[PDB]
RNA sequence: UGGUUUCUCUUCAGAUCGCAUAAAUCUUUCGCCUUUUACUAAAGAUUUCCGUGGAGAGGAACAACUCUGAGUCUUAACCCAAUUUUUUGAGGCCUUGC
């Protein structure tokens, strides 16, 4: 029906989960028929996902910048932060 | 709403009040003098809505006073602008053929009516006259078929929501088939000029230069000058006398001070239209008129040639995007006419004009003529030419007021009532008022 | 035809960094990409999984064996969608 | 679609390829259709042991191929 | 050695020939006047010279009610008829004079002109 | 007021570009500069019209007429001509989808105006042809034939008004044909005259000739058309459909392939059908049959006319149908990126023959390589008139290097030489400006590659001069003088009527002389002012 | 995410129109010329009248409606299994890090 499921969560800052187990947190911008992805101020994650682990949050961090993942080596996604003013 | 009234009552008000010296009517004797400084208007508008000698009779709306102290006609003559052409050019055939073929064609006594002749009641002498016949030329009925119905009506296609809008009727929207038979209805009053490159320095800011300066032109308007050890005579060539439609047409490079002048519009790429003759010819074919092509080169080119062995061969479902409609139609030719035509009829819909907007004429006198013809039209074609450019010079902008509607005021009071009237009866009765 | 795609096809030119299935890290410039993610790119920077790096003239990579591409900032400003 | 993979411009020229199972050859390309599957000869398989041996005019599927680099400037 | 200037005209039919008049009233010399292929309109280059061409293009739009059209660029030198230095003819002081003394005309109103 | 410029008031409404528009600047490959000219007024400046409609939408929309950008001021809008050569920037896309950024040096096209047409010619690397289909090689399309072979660009085409073919001079399609093939064989010819290259014929198969009727915004090239007609249809490629169409080539419906003779049953060509059939078939519906059977054939192409849209006249109608139809300008942009050397390669030839010294192991290899940094250098032509404003801009382009504003500025003028510096002179930037020809917009700082208004440094610019860095050790030559394609002869002795203010009307005298390229206002020992001309 | 002919009132619109074109007042020259009107023909500054457009309100309908074309639980059979995608070359093991 409604083909909203994704559209909702785009412009949204999204955690997405690749298959070799890397964690994505960019701004939400695109998809496509195959889930490839456009993420804007995207950075990876290996180490954890912070449920503030009072030790650190944030270990194995990069900063990648304006990345397009392709869909074949997606898993998953979830609500991360909301949409970035600008 | 106030409503129409029953024509006949204000008939018999004007048959009781009749020279105004009878005693009942007495306290009337004032009201009438007032509506002496309307006589004036209500005869504009009088004249404003006569009746196109196309027409029997015309029923106009009346805003008359109640003690019949005056009639104004409440109408505006909206007359949409190609039909008004082509029935113009009507009656300019019909004339025509008429003036040729009459034995003695008897002029009317101008005076027509004597002077103590008494004026004519409508009711007796006139209402129950059948009128006579208009002049209104005889369409075919195959070849002028979509306009044949309603040619010669009053406001012709007014109760049509197809092709106007309602009763007020301000918007018209025709077809190309009614367009190309009010365009040849009207060639009689048209031009033949395609491109407008025959006025070059004979357009409107031309004029406009010449007026600025002293300058005229040799079949132009003349005007009031707007003003009132360098040129040695043995230092310059006089080579080819300088031409004085120079001044015209590069005015700063040639005159001293040209205050006030104006920029002319100087070239339009001439537009080459080839008039068709008949339609037994296609609507676009390679008319002998036009010059051949005959390609002619030296060595071939090496243009690419994808040759044999290129295996690209379309698929199934592909053609060319429009092979089931035909190239051409019986009315492509007449929609390409339709579109070097004068501004009436170059177009598909616009707005209502009135009788009064339309210059049937001003065509005629704007374009420089033959000088076969006497001297008297010359002299007459460069004053209207004259008048012309006083038209266009001196208009300043509509200066948007706040809308005033004299007739909306006096129908909205007690005094006035409103009803509807043959043409002839009001002016009969505007006369007698002004008496 | 993939939003992403049209995106990607706007990189042509400009320096971008692209990640294999396998893991090796591949920057310079685009040349061409085509409809199925296939990448001609030229004048390589490649750092394999071990750290180390090499200097590539030309190479061609396949849509379907690769894993991402980090395309330059200069085209965020598609808004649309 | 059904898209020809855009490699006429490495057509006869020398190519490392680089394919799944951490495996390497190098050969001219002499052919390709629409899913990549390449026609290489004079090929070469650079065996993981650093040594190189000759296997001629081979077909590499291009469902395996994850990259290719030229050895000559196109 | 006087300037010239190629003038390109187009113009209907007998707009060719009233071109081939004015333009022939101001040695003119017309060098072609072949048609437009694909249209009734005919070209006609020729030659002018740059002293008689001073409002050419409105005295040709006058004479052709507008339907020929001028355009003319700057592309020669050659040499005025004339002799330029000559104190047997003697010029007018307003009379255009003819061909045999154009050069001698036009060297003695340069001379009054600045250098004297 | 002073102001006659016609309304500035900058509000641009193009879709999501602003920073876009200089993040592609700073690309120096994704950038073009593209001059146009025709033979005197073939249809250029609605052209670009079209263009910018295309590019600004929710405004920008001209009804009977507009030619406001390349025809910004009061005479020039009145005349008829454009006088100036106004300059344009926009950014809009390809066919793919990749926008680029284009300079459209917009030129006049009268015979005296030249000079306007040459400096435009010298600062962008490309040059684009108007040709009226109606008209053939003309006087002023053979003259700038000869000025952009001479001047080392490259060479293109487009073929305007295939419109009066149809509705003016009603030629057969075939016959439009050998009346469109001919044109092209006349450019061919004049190009081969004169270039002793090779590598610049012209041909439609080869996609740099478009065709592209302008009141109505028609425009496409072969690739363009096999677009439309691959995006309706199945998976075509476009490319190699697009280069079987023209010449000489006919369509055989039973094997489904062209061929070049086999047909030989009274067929037409490839061209002819696939291209002029459908065009006249869309012409001749909306001229004939508006009310009868437009909507049965507006059904065919897809094309959904709302109630007000059908309502329309002829004109205004037929140009909807067609952009309707035809979509975006991107033949155009075909024609221009696949031939229009982007200034990588363009800078070369143009150094070359610009520069005085040569390829020598300083100055060449660095205006070559064209990066935005080291030896910062220009070169203004042009000098832009404001309003009121008694300074009137610079317009050149960046070669080596960027500009910044406030970065100051020496001027190498032209009397200058290498060892004759006093010619020379140094002032600083007041401000940048990049102007979308109705509108102007500031910018920080202009890369390499890019044209450029600059406020402030009109004092030394008479007509050709250099821009470089001021007290840098990085002495070089100025770039050659304006070569014209005409000789200014036409002699004009003024005198002031009022000998009273003679510094006034020779400063004025002055600037017109600076403003024009090919004025040459001097005083001759009779002491009388002499203005020469075209 | 969805529906107009006529009449009146109010308000805002004349830097490219009303694709047509009148008269008046003032001030300055004039042009004739018994003086005043009535005028000649120009420039300028202002106004009146015949017309017009956008918006809003109300009235007079003499048009007819809500599983209807478009849905926030209905409705375009087609984005539904052979190398570039939504159907696995997987499977197995081991070392390093708080
Ligand atoms: N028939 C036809 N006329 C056109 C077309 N495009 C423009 N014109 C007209 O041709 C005349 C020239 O148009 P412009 O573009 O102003 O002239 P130009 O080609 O820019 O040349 P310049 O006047 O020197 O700037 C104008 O009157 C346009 O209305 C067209 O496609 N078909
Ligand atoms: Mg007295």
């Amino acid at each position: 029906g409604k083909s909203s499921k994704m559209l909702q969560h785009i412009d949204y800052r999204m955690r997405c989960i690749l298959q070799d187990g890397r964690i994505f947190i960019g701004t939400f911008k695109a998809f496509d028929k195959h889930m490839n992805l456009i993420l804007c101020d995207c950075d990876e994650f290996r180490k954890i996902k912070p449920k503030n682990s009072k030790q650190a949050e944030r270990e194995e961090k990069r900063v990648l910048g304006l990345v397009l993942l392709r869909g074949e080596n997606l898993v998953s996604m979830t609500v991360e932060g909301p949409p970035p003013k600008d | 709403q106030k409503e129409d009234m029953p024509p006949e009552h204000v008939r018999k008000i004007i048959r009781d009040h009749g020279d105004m010296t009878n005693r009942k009517f007495r306290h009337d004797k004032r009201v009438y003098l007032g509506a002496l400084k309307y006589m004036p208007h209500a005869v504009l508008k009088l004249l404003e809505n006569m009746p196109m000698p196309w027409e029997q009779i015309r029923d106009v709306p009346v805003l008359y006073h109640i003690t019949g102290a005056i009639s104004f006609v409440n109408e505006i003559p909206w007359v949409i602008e190609p039909v008004y052409i082509s029935q113009w050019g009507s009656m300019w055939i019909m004339m025509r053929r008429e003036k040729r073929d009459r034995r003695h064609f008897k002029r009317m006594r101008f005076p027509p009516f004597d002077d103590e002749e008494p004026p004519l009641d409508y009711a007796d002498n006139i209402l129950d006259v059948e009128p006579l016949e208009a002049i209104q030329l005889e369409l075919d009925p195959e070849e002028d078929a979509p306009v044949l119905d309603w040619f010669y009506d009053h406001q012709p296609l007014r109760d049509s929501r197809k092709y106007v809008n309602g009763s007020t009727y301000q918007r018209w929207q025709f077809t190309l088939p009614m367009m190309s038979t009010l365009y040849r209805l009207a060639n009689q009053l048209l031009t033949d000029l395609v491109d407008d490159n025959y006025f070059y320095l004979f357009d409107l800011k031309a004029f406009f230069t010449s007026k600025a300066l002293n300058m005229a032109i040799p079949g132009g308007p003349k005007f009031e000058p707007l003003v009132r050890e360098f040129n040695d005579i043995n230092k310059i060539i006089i080579r080819q006398p300088i031409r004085t439609e120079y001044k015209i047409a590069f005015p700063y490079l040639y005159n001293n001070l040209p205050h006030h002048v104006h920029l002319t519009w100087y070239h339009t790429p001439n537009v080459v239209f080839i008039k068709t003759e008949d339609p037994d010819l296609p609507a676009f074919y390679f008319d002998p008129l036009i010059n051949p092509i005959s390609h002619r080169h030296s060595v071939k080119s090496q243009e690419p040639l994808p040759d044999d062995d290129e295996e690209f061969e379309l698929p199934e479902f592909v053609e060319p995007f429009l092979k089931d409609t035909p190239l051409y139609t019986d009315n492509t030719a007449n929609g390409i006419a339709l579109l070097w035509a004068p501004r009436p009829f170059n177009l598909r819909s616009g707005r209502t004009r009135r009788a009064l907007d339309i210059p049937l004429v001003k065509n005629w006198y704007r374009e420089h003529c033959p000088a076969g013809q006497p001297v008297k039209v010359r002299v007459s074609y460069q004053k209207l030419l004259k008048y012309y450019v006083l038209n266009a010079l001196k208009h300043r902008p509509p200066k948007a007021q706040k809308k005033r509607y004299l007739f909306r005021s006096f129908k909205a009071t007690k005094f006035f009532q409103s009803t509807k009237l043959d043409w002839v009866e009001v002016g009969l009765q505007v006369c007698r008022q002004g008496y | 035809i993939g939003v992403p795609i049209k995106v990607l096809h706007e990189a042509e030119g400009h320096i971008v960094t692209c990640e294999t299935n396998t893991g090796e890290v591949y920057r310079g410039k685009l040349i061409e990409a085509e409809d199925n993610m296939n990448c001609q790119m030229s004048n390589i920077t490649v750092t394999y999984r071990d750290g180390r790096v090499a200097q590539l003239e030309q190479v061609y990579i396949r849509g379907s064996k690769i894993r991402f591409l980090i395309l330059p900032d200069m085209l965020k400003n598609m808004l649309k969608s | 679609k059904a898209h020809p993979p855009e490699l006429k411009k490495f057509m006869d020229k020398k190519l490392s390829l680089k394919l799944n199972g951490g495996r390497h050859v190098q050969g001219i390309l002499r052919g390709f259709d629409p899913f990549m599957n390449l026609v290489i000869d004079e090929c070469v398989e650079m065996a993981t042991s650093g040594q190189q041996n000759n296997i001629g005019m081979v077909v590499i599927r291009g469902n395996s191929i994850i990259m290719l680099e030229a050895l000559e400037r196109v | 050695m006087e300037p010239y200037y190629f003038v390109e005209v187009q113009a209907p039919a007998d707009c060719v020939s009233a071109v081939y008049t004015v333009l022939a009233r101001r040695r003119g010399h017309v060098t072609q006047d072949a048609p437009i292929p694909g249209s009734p309109l005919y070209t006609i280059k020729a030659f002018i010279p740059a002293i008689d061409s001073f409002g050419f293009e409105t005295d040709l739009r006058t004479h052709t009610q507008g339907q020929a059209f001028s355009l003319s660029v700057f592309h020669h030198w050659q040499i005025v008829p004339g002799d330029p230095l000559d104190k047997s003819i003697v010029i007018r002081p307003l009379e255009p004079q003819p061909a045999p003394h154009l050069a001698r005309e036009f060297m003695i109103k340069t001379r009054r002109r600045k250098g004297l | 007021t002073k102001k006659f410029t016609l309304m500035e008031q900058t509000l641009p409404v193009t879709v999501y570009e602003m920073d876009f528009l200089a993040d592609l600047m700073d690309n120096s490959e994704l950038i073009r500069n593209v001059t146009l000219c025709g033979h005197l007024h073939h249809g250029k400046t609605c052209f670009v019209d079209c263009l910018i409609e295309q590019t600004h939408p929710e405004i920008r929309k001209r009804y009977d007429q507009d030619l406001c950008y390349t025809d910004i001021l009061f005479t020039e809008q009145e005349r008829g001509v454009g006088i100036k050569s106004t300059p344009v920037t926009v950014v809009l896309p390809d066919t793919k989808g990749k926008s680029y950024l284009f300079n459209i040096m917009d030129t006049p096209g009268h015979v005296n105006f030249s000079d306007e047409v040459t400096a435009g010619l010298r600062i962008s690397d490309g040059v684009v042809l108007f040709i009226d289909a109606a008209e053939g090689v003309m006087l002023n399309t053979e003259r700038l034939i000869k000025h952009a072979v001479q001047e080392r660009l490259a060479v293109t085409v487009c073929i305007n008004k295939i419109d009066r073919l149809i509705l003016e001079l009603k030629l057969p399609p075939t016959d439009a044909y050998y009346k469109l093939r001919h044109i092209v064989d006349e450019v061919n010819g004049l190009i081969s005259m004169y270039s002793t290259d090779e590598n610049l014929i012209l041909s439609p198969l080869l996609g740099n000739v478009c065709f592209s009727s302008s009141q109505y915004s028609i425009c496409f090239t072969l690739g363009s058309f096999a677009k439309i007609y691959a995006d309706t249809f199945g998976d075509i490629n476009y490319q190699e459909f697009a280069k079987r169409l023209w010449g000489d080539i006919y369509f055989n419906p039973k094997t489904r392939k062209f061929t070049k003779k086999a047909p030989t049953s009274s067929s037409q060509r490839s061209f002819v059908e696939f291209i002029l059939e459908p065009l006249y078939k869309i012409l001749a519906q909306v001229v004939g049959d508006v009310d009868t059977s437009l909507p049965r054939t507006l059904d065919e192409l897809g094309i959904h006319l709302t109630k007000e849209e059908l309502k329309l006249n002829i004109r205004p109608l037929l140009r909807l149908v067609c952009k309707k139809f035809f979509g975006e300008f991107t033949g155009f942009v075909d024609m221009c990126v696949q031939h229009i050397p982007s200034p990588k390669v363009g800078a070369k030839p143009k150094i070359e023959h610009t520069y005085t010294g040569g390829v020598d192991s300083d100055l060449g290899e660095a205006m070559s390589d064209c990066d935005p940094d080291g030896p910062l250098m220009c070169h203004t032509t042009k000098m832009y008139s404001t309003d009121d404003g008694v300074q009137f801009h610079a317009f050149g382009r960046v070669l080596s290097g960027t500009i910044h504003a406030g970065q100051p500025v020496k001027v190498l003028g032209e009397n200058y030489t290498l060892e004759d510096e006093e010619d020379s002179q140094i002032c600083t930037v007041g401000r940048l400006w990049i102007s979308v020809a109705r509108y102007h917009i500031e910018v920080n700082r202009v890369p390499a590659g890019n044209w450029v208004l600059i406020e402030g440094v009109d004092q030394p610019i008479v007509k050709t001069a250099t821009i470089t860095e001021p007290r840098g050790n990085e002495e070089a030559q100025i770039f050659r003088p304006l070569k014209f394609n005409t000789t200014s002869v036409i002699k004009i002795a003024v005198e002031p009527v009022n000998p009273s203010e003679l510094p006034k009307m020779l400063d004025g005298l002055r600037k017109v002389n600076k403003s024009y390229p090919s004025l040459t206002t001097k005083v001759e020992e009779s002491g009388e002012h002499v203005i020469l001309g075209t």
